């Protein structure tokens, strides 16, 4: 198999840069249209991270920052598969995640919300997907939180995530929400996404058969990245 | 077929997950950073620095930047590189940094990349691929950094020549300076307005 | 107005005593049918509690047990009206509430769930309704929790409540859930209720206009008790 | 018209909200309890005690009980009492207790109530209204406690006579005992099985 | 009752500032997003106007400018209630109105439309709402009129109105239309409103039971302003 | 719950209903105007004047402006003021004016307001709340006017400090001038473009 | 992969023990609720049976009991896959089957139905599933039969089956029916199953492409057993 | 995800498929039976016997029973056993039998199992897992058999201690007897009524 370029990003499946309902995008979006280029080796390559450097608790947000007890909050496992748009598994991709604690408070110098800080919770983790594209991490479910867009804006609970995979063109940062959160229908950041089916692609689903008795609930969330086409005739990449 | 998962802004707290040390969280032993130069790394060491400005001309004090580049011989440290050449074994090719919360300055310590093959037998001028994530930015913005001391190579670069508004090509050229022994390339990014930096859909 | 008896409890609007899906009801339900009686002064009277005895923080579960900081969790206000079945307001009724903390852990000697205890949260409060039948309290939203019925049983988040109002016949204890919780469709205790419309009568609704910016969300939950009929002819109560 | 909010079990942790001191929570200054006798309360002091048993004959060690009763002259301390008589001013008429976690025993300190008017000019025998809440019990179970030393009044009681299975009437009569000076009425409740206690829909 | 801030204005229920179909908005709309602030005493207070200053004909547009006869046109009464978003009546609010005459001609130096001026009609009135939030005025129904947006633009008949009530935050100016006017479906100014249900909130309804025989028709039009939340815990307004 | 009635532009003839005298209509005996100073009004008299400019830098010659402010002691003449202080009894606190049809100039005669409490025990710097209505403007635009001679108080003002783009804060400060005895504050409003005035959603 | 416990049996997907329409269940069902336990090595292990012991005709009910001719009846092949609830194949599981002959008569001392016995048919077989979870056996289609529940009760044709697989917790005995049998809608034993979709999970489907010309028809029937969850954090099984 | 195939009663003729020799069918050369002891099997030989009774106290004469147990060292002969210990190589750990058609008696010849690890580092007391299938039984009923001569180990057993109604724990203890040299454990199962045997959902 000789790989060709990644399929073009479908701009209609993502939010636009300029989205006036999310106020800070007004001064942080370009006025010019993006310039599309034909891909080169630069766009189809990406770095490799070795599992050797990762700690044993890097994907366990319940224990990785715990000092003298456990963090307060709802114990949950999140797992799923990362695939490319042609359904192929994405192997050894770097998944980094971050989130607020159970109060909706982020452990960050710029977050001064009154929601209480939890001395035993940090809110960040990472892991590499396996050969089947599978990933799993454990954490405390985050609480929704208020932020200033309109004065009484509130975001539904969410976990932020980032992926660095096989090609630089696949680079993506997004966030997923939890099935049934009533704030999903009100969020201006989620509403920057044009279509209802793509807004639904960010909702993690309750996975009841995988709950662990007297311990933790479980949510299922799959991620899809751009995929490469195979070449059978001229290969102009180089 | 499946649709790509849609992008969402990294938000103002992106540091927690990607640069925890900047958010004062010590939880990892190995932390990803902005230093791409290892002791045995080959090539000329350079510093890349600048600021990212918004539409009012103010710097973004919460932006996160990553860069991806080839080694000194223009080979990428990725299995997807098909040149059949040996890559520098002491080079990750990637780094990540965050703008300083008070000044908005960002920098990387890296090496100047060698030229990489372009499509259909062409040669690209030396460049570094860069992406920007921040509150207010819904999808990471991709751009490239070229070097002003490679005018000859830049004039023949396929991607720069593919920008039909020629006056905009200069927004992608960083300026070389020499701060007492060290080579520094200053690359300011202007997201909106006059001299707006070219962004690509790659 | 001369008051007569309370209208009969509609048994079809409540769970049955024997409900095999809730295992502990099998040995704790009578085998004989209840004996219905005609009401007397005993059934139409009830005690009166004075507001004088109540503390200033008795309806503030965020602060009433706080010692050296705030409890961890989602800040929420719950409010609503207590009415009788004929729509009349229920005035000066005693509403007592209790719940688990943000981890789904109850502050009780018999709860040993691994969900973490929160040193600044107690989980109980009380208040009297006002002349319009209105009540309001503030708390941390409780987390769902596992319990042993089937081995992997989980209850959706809920706040337990009790009301002592005007007549002993109105005595009621129940619990309300939060709009959108996906566990509501799975709970065997909620499923002891026969009808879908009554299961829905226990769901508190998101009240977005009453959220307090950069502070707390708000849920609306009304309660309906049995009501007395008025008498215009013979009054046989006495 | 509106339907009554449906009942749900109080559950095993009902103590947190209704008897916090039993769950070792000190948060209220005034706590509701099982002592209905104040220093100036009129009437003869009595102790009411017993256990609640399940279908295997084992006691419920997590049950919560409340009682509601008239004062010594048979007047209720409620605005809904229409007798036009003055009620004892130092009497709440209600109390709440929980069975002991290890033995299942429960008790109340109260006074023996006077007779209360029944419907259509009748007189009810002295009684205390009692309700039971616990894990496994979906709707509080209502019953009444009558006194074995009031046989004459019990034989004419409207509610007891309304139970057509006469052998069951005796499950509602508590037994008088005198523990060195104190009068005690023992009332065991059997939720299911032989000698099952009569429960009412009131 | 201790009042807290007004609920946040729901921007999705109003037109956007920039609406290219209404041409003059292109240069008169800010490019920056509005900055939302937390309310202070400045935003929750407003002036009080005394009924003493008002003339007896200030709410009677048929007679308040009449000199030697009555104005020509359709005699109509308009009445309704002003409430806040929580349904509470808005008492003693200043309602000012203005409109074109029966020809669609405004009595203004800058209106040069050929529709004839009516010497006995002025086109402005005012009144204060009563304790129930009720208001009533009488006028001549205005005629629709052409204006230059596109060259052949026509607006349906409408009466402009302004309200100054209890809080500066409630300040509002809008206009209402008349049930059945076919131009309602074509107006670019009405189409700046996003949703169909809000466009319908500006339509006054025929109120046949309140027509006055051999005299005047009647239209019903209610107005809803922003409402204040009550506070039961911390009061940070001051 | 009900939704707020949607806003619509006041249009070019807004004068008919709100400033009839400017449209040459005499129908009211008492006309609301731009003079907030009564003979017994307390405080220092000041004149507030300026123009409103559109995106081409041209003045709006049909704009209508209103202002709302506290008295000299920082008390609002409104029942909603909870300071428990006596307000100046000869002060409405509000006025309305229209830009001149030929020049676009507008002005008010008022007094300089005293400082008003902010949230959570803070103190706001002296300011006047202002709203703009006009053809082309779909919803009245809210802004505030602060005074350049109150630099100390402005530097600590909660609302000004809540604008994160600091360079924009200056668009809200009017400039003091003294036209032979009279104190005048010039406040020009720029709806769009460079130095665009900050507008609030209140 | 470290295996954790089997997912909990969903009691709502099976018949209840007490089902009065199936008369013999009235005295053979416990009165107490089952006690759910957390699984140990005892519940997740099971015996292994070697294929070496099985005869060549153990899965051929047409020939395994044939003495001097073939059994009378409809020649059919039944095949399918055994999977766990997460879709994984169940390998080397013991499947044992039994059934009546073509007359609806069982070869058992306690069956005295007048339907004729067939000297060349026994009615029992067994096989182990292969690595893909596949099984196949051949037999004579059984006839429906009368039995005494109500006096004229009749069961649709069915083949009884039993599975011993990887864990004792998966132990299951059931029976499957044949597509289109009109008695399926009347059987009290099939009606003990609560839901229509689970009643349908017992119907074997006609598999026309797999019929063997001039020989035998074919039915397809898949079986699903409980599945184990994988563990990625604490493993408390031991 | 898929739902488990629903259970159905094994019915009165379950012997045909699972114990053909009891239904007088000789079709298999190797027949599964109730003898778990092979000549080289390690451990003490014991006989397990009893009857299964219905709600009228009558024995089930058509019930089929299977048992599953560890070897003498408490290791299961299953690949799912994770103890890392060698299991007795001459032990299947499972057997099946049917009650006699006339008396309802059933028995197994097996060995007494060793203790098996419980969860979280605990130790379970010696036990045999048993399941019952029969006409009238819609889903096989699971129970456990413990031994009365292991009182010390039974008192600490996690599963027995997880039954909160303590009086029911004794229904799971079989009684040791010694029929001239042979050790026999009698375990009667009562499906319904008084002393009903505990059944588990495993
Ligand atoms: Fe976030
Ligand atoms: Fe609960
Ligand atoms: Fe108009
Ligand atoms: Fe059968």
């Amino acid at each position: 198999i000789i790989w060709g370029a990644y399929a073009q990003r479908n701009t209609e499946d993502h939010p636009p840069a300029y989205a006036p309902g999310y106020k800070t995008s007004v001064l942080r979006s370009p006025k010019n249209a993006l310039i599309s280029i034909a891909e080169t080796l630069s766009e189809v390559t990406a770095p490799h991270f070795s599992a050797d450097k990762f700690g044993p608790k890097d994907n366990d947000l319940i224990l990785n920052y715990a000092k003298d007890g456990l963090p307060i909050g709802e114990r949950v496992i999140v797992h799923g598969y990362v695939r490319d748009q042609f359904g192929r598994p994405v192997k050894n991709a770097l998944v980094e995640v971050w989130q607020a604690n159970a109060s909706g408070r982020y452990r960050h110098p710029n977050d001064q919300y009154i929601g209480a800080m939890d001395p035993n919770f940090g809110g960040c983790g990472r892991m590499l997907t396996d050969d089947n594209g599978y990933y799993v991490f454990r954490t405390i479910k985050p609480g929704p939180y208020p932020w200033r867009n309109r004065i009484n804006e509130w975001s539904p609970a969410h976990i932020h995530f980032s992926l660095i995979a096989d090609g630089w063109a696949q680079r993506l940062i997004s966030q997923f929400y939890f099935e049934g959160d009533t704030l999903i229908d009100s969020c201006p950041i989620l509403k920057t996404i044009p279509s209802e089916q793509q807004r639904r692609a960010l909702i993690a689903l309750e996975d009841k058969s995988n709950f662990i008795e007297a311990d933790s609930r479980c949510y299922r969330f799959d991620i899809t990245l751009r995929g490469r086409r195979a070449t059978y005739f001229e290969n102009d990449l180089t | 077929e499946l649709k790509e998962t849609p992008s969402q802004t990294g938000g103002p707290y992106v540091h927690i997950g990607l640069l925890p040390k900047q958010a004062n969280i010590e939880v990892f032993e190995h932390n990803l950073d902005n230093n791409l130069v290892q002791d045995n790394t080959q090539g000329q060491r350079i510093r890349l620095e600048g600021q990212v400005f918004d539409g009012l001309g103010l710097p973004l004090r919460d932006v996160l930047i990553e860069i991806w580049q080839a080694d000194t011989n223009g080979v990428y440290p990725s299995q997807a590189d098909t040149q059949g050449k040996q890559v520098d074994p002491n080079f990750l090719g990637w780094g990540r940094t965050g703008a300083d919360f008070g000044t908005g300055f960002w920098s990387f310590n890296t090496i100047k990349p060698g030229a990489v093959p372009g499509r259909k037998g062409s040669t690209q001028a030396p460049h570094i691929s860069l992406i920007i994530f921040a509150r207010g930015i819904n999808i990471g913005l991709h751009t490239r950094v070229y070097f002003d001391d490679e005018a000859e190579a830049n004039a023949k670069d396929p991607v720069l020549n593919s920008i039909e508004w020629a006056t905009r090509r200069q927004t992608l050229v960083a300026k070389r300076e020499e701060r007492d022994g060290e080579v520094v390339y200053r690359f300011d990014i202007r997201i909106q307005g006059e001299n707006e930096t070219v962004f690509f859909d790659i």
